[PDB]
């Protein structure tokens, strides 16, 4: 996977709500991963690696 | 060779007991205490025993009777020898 | 709403929570939180997209 | 008579907690030093991890220092170094020990989520750990002052409480505290209190946990185990040979990690002893005790904690629990696999000349394999002076030895096996035929059973050494002894491809040929007419034949007549034995007809005739197929002349709908569906063009103008005969191929117009790529899926084996034809075939018994039932069999490699699972996962709810989360009210009555509901019918039997309702229960017998229940099983397949069934 | 490899599944003959003895 | 477009980089207590790491 | 340890490393010992080492 | 490949090719099921006991094979014995009961 | 407003399945351990498994799981409990060292004086030196030397 920013969905299966979901992921060539992801409550989250 | 054991199975119905009994007989012949009841075609003790099952001249009853007889065949020999062991008194 | 779910208040607090998230079980330090957070995505050493 | 002491043939096994003294019993010395070897003279340092004194001599019958080196001195303990001179093998036996300075928790018992110390003490885990690490004090037997017994305190709290009460109050910390806790505990008193407390307060929450704990306690008491032993005093050390220091090349050594671990434990323990003698402050000695705990824990099970790493190597060192567990899933040596002597393998070839009972064995291979036999015979006849001379002879390969080999090979069978072993036919015994070459020659007719192509598949050979193994191989594993699939009675020896094209080309007719219409005396001069080139192989001819029939009682009747047939069929009749009718060879002879021929031959003439018949069929098949000159050319595949036109018209369609979308007359999705439908229709059009054209297009003349028949075109003959190819594939060759679908699923409109005969342009192919790939992926994966299913299935059955002969129950299931939708998706005769009748059935008129009571229904009988109009037969099954702990042969059925009723002792669970799982590769809601879900009892996604009780129903209350449905039984009360969520559309009529197990809504139904509400037979019918729907939809034959045994295993458990013997809610064996109540219906209490409720368990859950812990320790999680069995002092009596396989003795089934029977009777008796 | 004269027809079952039936002319002509080269080593080491 | 291809050179550069960081740690480690003109960029940098 | 000391300069000083008998000349002892000492000193390889 | 009696592994005694003379074929669980489906116990016992894991059984058998006597005196497989020692090395006491 | 661990549990049950990542973050901030998870996946797995097919019993697989949630501080790893236990002891003052050492001197000199006041402790030394000059012992095994 190429280094950069990547926008995914994970629609369907997540929490079986059909509400889908959305996540962005910053993948460096060398370094820690910066992840951003929503939840069913529409609260934005962030996780390192 | 014996291709199909169907007849041997026919005689003694269990088919596992066929293997067991035929094994006992094949042992009686292999390490020789005894000799075949049917002409040996160069067939090994296995097939000879199976043939003997097919001809109905060998089975658990017969073998047990023969062995029980042999117990007394040897018992009649030592009859003087073991009664000579009265030293236990 | 995200801010409403945010347990922290200021910069230092957030840095403490992040440091505690990355390396839990051990006591946080100001210099440690700053060093870590600056060394993660902002360091020319530990980070490159090229 | 004095029982015994020294080694006999032991029964069962016992497992329990070890005492310090019990541990010291095994130990022949204490290992006081971390040292291993001297570093120069590699001899072991005395009393160390490797020691001659404690464990054993480094060389056989030789003392360490070398004082007594003679084989004479044996029981002598040397004066210089205490070492008894004995074989070095006893260095692989004798154990050792270490005396720990401070108590140490046994990590398996501490953390194995039944934390055993914890739930025995009713003390939470975190408290116990907080104590163990000296992070807080815990009271022990606090007496009467201020405090609970199990209560925990802190530094200040303890100091204060101590200042208040000097005595009559007690507290400790660390391992010593937990030990004192356990030791002080009196189980009896706790029991006495728990029973009363159980009896007093009424609450579910209270007495549930209460009764559970008292049960646990009394179990632990009866175990014989004592709590203290959970805390380690003495630590046993494993024998040195099992953790070798053995050298290597270049002077370097290699050793197990257990030496590193044990070394750590020893060092830290010794340092603890020193620190105790040096009177160190508490802060230090505590740290050393914690370090000791860590060391011991890492030594026992390193899985937990932080996973200490071995010296200089990052990889975590493998501990004892990791030695027992092993890896690669759940595999305990006897499971995953074992290297075996007297064996081999290689690439395989055809060898059509072979008889069905033999296989070509390479010379060299047979030489190397039978080497000991060759030695033995060679020096038996006197060709060799001694065994050494025999070795030297066969090593020289002197010309004589070969003939000797020809002697030892003759009646000595060998075993052949392939890689993907599924059904029992995966291994088959043959008779060795010496071959010049390095390849194994395998009989063609067996290629079906092995699933073995000739594209480079390899096979392995084994040698049946012992006499019993040779006879087992010949009377059971022999090729000719198994001619029938264990899954269903249909012949597995059915001719495959070349042969069937041979018999097809032979038995067949064209309109006009040489010798057309003439007459001949018999098959002899028919063949004589053909071989001379005078008469064509296929020509319409009347010939006199003599067919027999055995229709007289036990007697063959002869008859002869003029039959209208072909030259080829007449020639073929020479092969057909005895009582078979000519009608069987007078057809066109396809793969199915050629199979039913063999089948009827077997159910009429017997085994031997069927065998030799099959052989002759193969030989003539290959022969006439060779003579036929059947080939395949590029012009053999005929493209429809009307193809291009169909293409054009459908292509007019797509643009019509396109113009409609452009004018907005149709929507996007509607347009899509329309176009896709018109193309999907075009495909079928072209297909049914090419099919007709490739089928009947041969137009030839007999004495007239014209006439037309089935084509003699090659590829058609292949596809039609059943040799190879099929209408789908031929469709892909001539007509257009499909409408390939992307990875997603959105099938691409524009199909693949071009076919393989035509050139495929870039795109078309690019798309074909995907569709191919996935296909490769599934056939590869579903392999793994099939395998997994087979594994779960054999795990759920296994030990189930025919045990009794006849249970003698009238109970059974009602067998009728399936009658699905239109006519007969499966007949009655098939379903009832080879099965025993539960009770005598009748003609339409009665006082007439055709099939009396219990009689195995074979071909003739089923045909008699077919004569009469009989619509149904009650049949005994394995699920209803009254026999406890097994199945009676009378109930099971017949089917086997032989047409006779099942033998006593044959293991039917294994073959059931195998027969269910083997075809599972061919399976694709639906599909294989549907089968899995079925056998797993899983409740469906959106299920239907059945009526809980009969009687008029009504909709009660209102909307909160559910709208309650209240039932109203006519006579009975109405306590039953089920809350049904109302957002789901209902079915049941609010103004009408509904029987129990009616549809109160639509959708799938949970089998649990079918079992509970409807019945045992209802649910046992539901499973079998559903899974058989899945299989039969894919064209797979599996007898109801196997699935019925799997079902029997599924419903094995039950939950008690009433009382008078056992506990209320206990899940327990229907066998155990029924045994206890049928025993309780008489004697005992007049009848105190308790009610129960049958329970459906998924296969993977039912497999979880096993009496033998050795068995459970295999496929389940090893640690938890060993611990949970150890605390209970569980005694494994063996009795099962798996455990006896592990322990390495005769299987309690098949040939060994007699042994295990006799022994089982000798045991528990005088 | 080497192209050669091939005939499609069942020959007495010897070609049964995918199996190949080859003329003696082929093995005689030494055309399908392959040459292999194996590297075998001998190690003179040092032991305490 | 979201999939990147590497090759021998790139990976070799990465590994060589790792060797350079593990040698860097050692170089700083020695430059801690170092004397003045005696040691030279030899005694610090080793062969074995790279 | 001394033997490890000697190998330091001569590492890049000799262009590859001092010859197996060379560090032995630096030492005050029989110099044949280099083999044996370098031998026995080696720790055993974990028998569970994956291949 | 073919093997009659070759070398053996030290840790657990099992057939292991050390000379390029190959170790025996691996008899797996599915194969055991195959022997279980057939009524053959002795073939299986000799398969996983005497021919493979029994250190005594293999030689005691070999002598009989060359003597012209086909039998087996199986004893206990070394794997299960090793497992006895491994289980018993813990605080777990495992015993073999009765007679 | 609070109690943590219910929620990953109660959700994991309602969904019927939870990814291996789903439990990790949804776990309370209390138990972060790596080998923690190892047995708790088996815990949730016998009652409604997701390891990304079980026992319908549940019940005690919750009460004990809550017992593991209360068991979630002390991370064990004896390096920790030690570093912390020793971290309590106060640093010594330059004079305090002298205090403690003086106390030592007082104690040891007390026991020495107590030895010197025992007649047998004298007589024994006398007889031992009588053994030394008799070549039944050596000077090094009796005295380490006097003051000198
Ligand atoms: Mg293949
Ligand atoms: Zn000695
Ligand atoms: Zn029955």
């Amino acid at each position: 996977r190429s280094p950069g920013v990547f926008f995914d969905s994970d629609k369907g299966k997540t929490h079986s709500s059909g509400k889908v979901l959305y996540n962005a992921r910053i993948i460096p060539y060398r370094g820690s991963w910066l992840d951003f992801e929503f939840d069913p409550k529409d609260n934005l989250f962030v996780r390192i690696d | 060779a014996r291709v199909t054991v169907q007849d041997a199975v026919e005689k003694i119905g269990n088919r596992f007991d066929l293997v067991l009994v035929a094994a006992r007989r094949a042992r009686q012949m292999q390490v020789g205490g005894k000799d075949p009841l049917v002409p040996e075609e160069n067939d090994k003790t296995t097939v000879i025993a199976l043939r003997e099952i097919e001809e109905g001249l060998i089975n658990n009853q017969i073998l047990d009777v023969r062995e029980r007889q042999e117990q007394q065949e040897q018992e009649a020999a030592e009859l003087q020898a073991v009664t000579a062991i009265a030293e236990g008194r | 709403e995200t801010l409403r779910v945010d347990p922290t208040n200021d910069r230092l607090s957030a840095l403490v929570e992040i440091y505690r998230m990355m390396r839990p079980g051990e006591p946080p330090t100001r210099e440690a939180a700053e060093s870590l957070f600056e060394n993660l995505f902002f360091s020319e050493d530990r980070y490159d997209l090229s | 008579l004095k029982a015994q002491t020294k080694t006999e043939e032991f029964d069962a096994i016992k497992i329990a907690l070890a005492s310090p003294d019990m541990i010291r019993s095994w130990s022949f010395g204490e290992v006081k030093k971390p040292e291993t070897i001297n570093y120069r003279t590699f001899k072991p340092e005395r009393d160390g991890l490797f020691c001659a004194r404690i464990f054993g001599p480094v060389k056989d019958y030789e003392c360490l220092c070398g004082k007594y080196k003679r084989l004479k001195h044996r029981g002598v303990i040397c004066e210089k170094c205490g070492v008894e001179v004995t074989q070095t093998k006893v260095r692989r036996e004798r154990m050792g020990h270490i005396e720990l300075a401070s108590p140490t928790a046994h990590i398996w018992f501490l953390k194995s989520l039944p934390s055993r110390i914890g739930l025995l003490l009713d003390m939470p885990l975190r408290d116990i750990e907080r104590v163990l690490y000296f992070e807080s004090y815990v009271v022990i037997e606090g007496g009467m002052t201020n405090l609970e017994r199990q209560q925990i305190l802190t530094e200040e709290q303890y100091l204060d409480a101590l200042e208040e009460f000097g005595d009559e109050f007690d507290a400790k910390m660390g391992a010593e505290a937990i030990q004192a806790l356990l030791k002080s505990m009196d189980l009896e008193q706790e029991c006495e209190q728990l029973r009363e407390e159980l009896n007093e307060t009424n609450s579910e929450t209270k007495r549930k946990k209460l009764t559970k704990r008292i049960k646990l306690l009394e179990a632990f008491v009866q175990s014989g185990n004592k709590p203290e032993w959970m805390i380690l005093t003495v630590l046993p050390v494993l024998p040195p040979d099992l953790r070798p220091l053995v050298p290597l090349d270049g002077g370097r050594f290699a050793t197990s990690d257990l030496n590193d671990l044990y070394r750590r434990v020893i060092n830290r323990n010794n340092r603890l002893k020193r620190l105790l003698d040096l009177a160190a402050p508490d802060i230090i000695v505590r740290n050393e005790k914690r370090m000791l705990q860590e060391a011991v824990d890492a030594l026992l099970d390193n899985g937990r904690r932080g996973r200490a790493i071995t010296g200089s190597n990052k990889r975590p060192l493998k501990s004892l629990a990791d030695m027992i567990k092993g890896k690669q899933g759940r595999f305990r040596q006897n499971l995953l696999g074992k290297r075996v002597d007297y064996s081999g393998r290689s690439v395989i070839t055809v060898g059509p000349y072979l008889r069905l009972h033999q296989c070509g064995l390479p010379k060299k291979m047979a030489l190397e394999l039978f080497k000991p036999f060759i030695y033995g015979k060679l020096e038996l006849r006197g060709l060799a002076t001694t065994i050494k001379a025999a070795k030297k002879m066969v090593e020289r390969e002197e010309a004589v030895v070969w003939d000797i080999l020809d002697e030892v090979i003759r009646e000595h069978p060998v075993l052949l096996n392939r890689a993907p072993t599924l059904h029992r036919l995966g291994i088959q015994a043959f008779e060795p035929v010496l071959i010049e070459g390095k390849a194994i020659q395998l009989h063609p007719l067996v290629c079906a059973a092995y699933n073995a192509d000739f594209d480079g598949d390899q096979m392995a050979v084994h040698v049946p050494l012992t006499l019993e193994a040779q006879l087992e191989a010949r009377a059971l594993m022999m090729s000719t002894n198994n001619i029938l699939s264990p899954a269903n009675g249909e012949p597995i020896i059915v001719p495959s491809q070349d042969v069937v094209l041979g018999l097809y080309y032979m038995t067949r007719d064209c309109v006009n040929a040489k010798g057309e219409g003439m007459v001949l005396t018999g098959p002899k001069e028919a063949e004589r007419l053909y071989r001379s080139g005078l008469a064509s192989l296929h020509a319409r001819v009347k010939v006199r034949i003599t067919e027999y029939e055995k229709d007289a009682n036990g007697e063959l009747v002869a008859k002869t007549s003029l039959k209208d047939t072909t030259v080829g069929r007449a020639i073929l009749w020479m092969i057909v034995p005895k009582g078979l009718p000519y009608s069987i060879v007078n057809q066109a002879l396809g793969k199915k007809a050629i199979s039913k021929m063999l089948n009827t031959c077997y159910r009429i003439l017997g085994l031997k005739p069927t065998v030799i018949f099959a052989d002759q069929i193969m030989y003539t098949g290959f022969a006439y197929a060779a003579r036929s000159g059947a080939s395949v050319g590029i012009d053999d595949m005929v493209i429809p002349e009307k193809k291009h036109e169909i293409i054009s018209e459908a292509e007019a369609e797509v643009a019509e709908i396109q113009e409609q979308f452009q004018s907005g007359l149709v929507t996007a999705g509607e347009r899509y569906n329309k176009v896709i439908d018109i193309w999907a229709a075009a495909n079928d059009r072209v297909s049914k063009a090419m099919m007709d054209n490739l089928q009947t297009e041969t137009v030839i003349n007999r004495d007239g103008q014209e006439e037309k028949q089935v084509s003699f075109n090659s590829i058609y003959m292949m596809a039609d005969s059943g040799a190879r190819g099929s209408a789908a594939q031929i469709r892909q060759l001539a007509g257009m191929r499909g409408l390939m679908a992307k990875p997603d699923g959105s099938i691409i409109e524009t199909p693949i117009t071009a076919n393989f005969r035509e050139g495929l342009n870039v795109l078309q192919y690019f798309i074909s790529t995907h569709g191919a790939r996935k296909g490769l992926a599934d056939t590869a994966l579903k392999t793994a899926n099939s395998g997994y299913l087979t594994r779960r299935l054999v795990d759920v059955a296994q030990d189930l084996v025919v045990t009794e002969d006849d249970c003698g129950t009238h109970e059974g299931i009602m067998m009728t034809p399936v009658i699905e939708g239109g006519d007969v998706k499966e007949p009655l005769r098939d379903r009832v075939l080879g099965r025993v009748t539960a009770e005598d059935v009748l003609k339409p008129g009665t006082a007439d018994i055709l099939v009396p009571r219990n009689t195995l229904l074979h071909e003739q009988w089923c045909d008699l039932l077919e004569e009469n109009s009989v619509d149904a037969v009650k049949v005994r099954s394995v699920v209803s069999c009254d026999t406890d702990f097994g199945v009676c042969a009378h109930c099971y059925g017949r089917d086997l490699a032989r047409g006779h009723i099942i033998n006593k002792g044959e293991a039917i669970g294994v073959i059931a699972a195998q027969s269910i799982g083997e075809p599972g590769t061919q399976l694709t809601t639906g599909g294989l996962p549907r089968v899995a879900d079925l056998f797993e009892a899983r409740r469906p996604k959106e299920p239907a709810i059945l009526a809980e009780i009969s009687g008029i129903v009504s909709f009660g209350k209102e909307t909160k989360g559910k709208r309650r449905l209240v039932i109203t039984p006519v006579d009975g009360s109405d306590p039953y009210e089920e809350m049904i969520p109302k957002w789901r559309q209902l079915n049941v009529f609010e103004g009408e009555r509904v029987e129990r197990g009616d549809v109160i809504s639509d959708g799938p139904e949970a089998p649990h509901d079918i079992l509970r509400l409807r019945g045992v037979h209802a649910v046992t019918r539901y499973i079998v019918n559903e899974v058989q729907d899945v299989y039969r939809l894919q064209g797979v034959k599996i007898n109801d039997k196997h699935i019925e045994v799997i079902v029997r295993q599924m419903l094995r458990k039950a939950t008690i309702v009433n009382a008078g013997s056992s506990d209320f809610l206990e899940g327990e064996q229907v066998e155990y229960s029924r045994v206890k109540i049928a025993n309780r219906e008489l004697e005992a209490n007049g009848k105190v017998g308790a009610t129960y409720s049958r329970d459906l368990l998924g296969i993977t859950k039912a497999s979880l229940a096993t009496e033998s812990f050795i068995s459970a320790a295999s496929f389940q999680e090893t640690t938890r099983v060993l611990t949970e069995a150890a605390v209970a002092g569980k005694r494994d009596e063996l009795r099962g397949l798996k455990e006896n396989v592990i322990v390495g003795r005769l299987i309690p089934a098949g040939t060994g069934y007699a042994y295990h029977q006799d022994r089982m009777r000798r045991r528990a008796a005088g | 490899g080497q192209n050669m004269r091939v005939a499609f027809m069942p020959w007495n079952g010897y070609n049964f599944e995918d199996s190949i039936l080859v003329s003696e002319r082929v093995v005689q002509e030494d055309r399908f003959t392959t040459i292999h080269i194996q590297e075998l080593a001998c190690v003179s080491r040092d032991t305490k003895l | 477009g979201n999939r990147r291809i590497r090759s021998v050179g790139e990976m070799a550069e990465n590994q060589f980089r790792v060797g350079l960081v593990r040698v860097e740690r050692a170089v700083k480690e020695r430059l801690s207590l170092g004397d003045l003109d005696t040691l030279m960029p030899q005694d610090m940098i080793n062969a074995k790491p790279i | 340890n001394k033997l490890n000391r000697i190998s330091r300069q001569m590492l890049q000083e000799m262009g590859r490393e001092p010859t197996p008998e060379e560090l032995a000349e630096r030492m005050l002892m029989p110099e044949d010992k280099i083999r044996k000492v370098l031998k026995i000193a080696k720790e055993p390889i974990s028998m569970e080492t994956p291949i | 490949h073919a093997r009659s009696t070759g070398s053996y592994s030290l840790v657990t005694q099992q057939p292991l090719g050390g000379k390029a003379q190959f170790g025996g074929q691996r008899f797996g669980e599915m194969e055991v099921w195959a022997l279980e489906a057939y009524g053959a116990a002795y073939t299986l016992q000799e398969m996983l006991t005497v021919k493979s894991d029994d250190v005594n059984g293999r030689t005691k058998m070999y002598k009989n094979i060359v003597d012209g006597n086909h039998q087996m005196e199986p004893g206990m497989p070394e794997s299960f014995n090793v497992l006895l020692k491994e289980i018993r090395s813990l605080g777990i006491n495992i015993e073999l009961e009765d007679e | 407003p609070q109690s943590q661990l219910k929620l990953l549990v109660t959700r994991g049950k309602e969904q019927g399945y939870l990814t291996y990542a789903e439990v990790n973050d949804h776990l309370p901030e209390d138990i972060v351990d790596s080998d923690q998870i190892e047995d708790i996946i088996q815990m949730i797995n016998d009652m409604g498994i997701q390891v990304m097919n079980t026992a319908d019993e549940d019940a005690a697989e919750a009460a004990a799981q809550v017992l593991s949630s209360v068991e979630s501080g002390r991370t064990t790893d004896p390096v920790r409990m030690y570093m912390r236990e020793m971290g309590t002891v106060e640093l010594l003052t330059r004079e305090g060292e002298i205090d403690i050492a003086k106390r030592i001197e007082d104690g040891i000199n007390q026991v020495q004086c107590s030895v010197a006041e025992y007649p047998e402790a004298i007589t024994y030394l006398l007889e031992q030196y009588d053994r030394v000059e008799a070549e039944e012992a050596r000077l090094s095994d009796l005295i380490t030397g006097f003051v000198d």
